[PDB]
């Protein structure tokens, strides 16, 4: 059925940059918006960013705005999160989330991003 | 920003008990609350949307109620596959904010 | 500063077995929206029948988007007598300030064949 496959989570030094990819399959990817939700180790869930589905509207949280870039490419059914100016605080498990309504239908198992020297 | 709080922080119960956990919002949202279940090492799963609507495939024992600032989740007959952490999440205003989470344990 | 969608026709009368098609036209402002199809149960309890974007997971209620970005067809497939009632469409302004702004409701009449 619906599956979201996150990729690109690797150990990165602070101040570096990394881009996350989500392989969407099982639904009309272009019709639905998407969000990234991260869970820091030992912390709760925090909403990161959101994309409109057509890509025209973008939404960001205060903690990542100016540093993270949300983008989508409906041609290959992929969701991108460009992470720049990484901090140690940003170390978290990043979940690909199916947006498009009041509610968050499906969550991928997530990709682990560790920020350390 | 809308801050979300939950109570209780932790919960110990056995199979068959009825569980009610609450979620509070700093300001009114009136329906726009979601309930999620996270099991250790796995992605969260949606249970309740619009604060009372049951997501497809979720057992009917899971139920939600409340409007405005105060909401409740109810598990009528607790089963072994329900011991997990539950988060509430408001969707009225960006940025979307989550609750601290309520841990349900086996006793 | 955001207009609700409109739901036409006012009175849709069809014979049982035929498909009855509604048209909810929504002139969106920014593409972060969702349209929902509702049927009013007893005591003004709204049931969501279908929606666009189509969830795709009852299949007799389908929502089709027209080539213009305004009109949508909500069609009941093989309408039964018990489908007669009050129907309406609603737009939810998610991201930001989620608000359900509703259309005027319409009546469906399914007659004997």
């Amino acid at each position: 059925e619906v599956q979201l496959l996150e990729s690109g989570g690797v150990l990165v030094q602070p101040g570096g940059s990394l881009r996350l990819s989500c392989a969407a399959s099982g639904f009309t990817f272009s019709n639905f918006g998407m969000t990234w939700v991260r869970q820091a180790p030992g912390k709760g869930l925090e909403w990161v960013s959101g994309i409109s589905g057509g890509g025209r509207d973008t939404y960001f949280a205060d903690s990542v705005k100016g540093r993270f870039t949300i983008s989508r490419d409906n041609s290959k059914n992929t969701l991108y999160l460009q992470m720049n100016s990484l901090k140690g605080e940003d170390t978290a498990v990043y979940y690909c989330v199916k947006w498009g309504n009041i509610y968050f239908d499906y969550w991928g198992q997530g990709t682990l991003v560790t920020v350390s020297s | 920003d809308i801050q979300m709080t939950q109570s209780p922080s932790s919960l110990s119960a056995s199979v068959g008990d009825s569980i009610t956990i609450t979620c509070r919002a700093s300001l009114s949202i009136n329906t726009f609350l979601n309930w999620y279940q996270q099991k250790p090492g796995k992605a969260p799963n949606l249970l309740i949307y619009a604060a009372s609507s049951l997501h497809g495939g979720v057992p009917s024992r899971f139920s939600g109620s409340g409007s405005g600032t105060d909401f409740t989740l109810t598990i009528r007959t607790l089963q072994p596959e329900d011991f997990a952490t539950y988060y509430c999440q408001q969707s009225s205003n960006t940025p979307f904010t989550f609750g601290p989470g309520t841990v349900v344990d086996f006793r | 500063p955001w207009n609700p969608p409109t739901f036409s026709p006012a009175l849709l009368v069809v014979t049982e077995g035929d498909n009855a098609t509604f048209t909810c036209s929504f002139s969106n402002t920014s593409e972060s929206f969702v349209l929902n199809w509702y049927r009013m149960s007893p005591s003004n309890q709204t049931d969501k029948l279908a929606a666009f974007p189509e969830d795709r997971s009852d299949c007799r209620f389908r929502v089709t988007q027209l080539p213009n970005g305004r009109d949508f067809h909500m069609s009941v497939v093989r309408a039964r007598r018990n489908d007669s009632g009050t129907y309406l469409c609603g737009a939810i302004s998610l991201a930001p300030k989620a608000q359900i702004k509703e259309s005027l409701r319409a009546e469906l009449r399914v007659t004997e064949r």
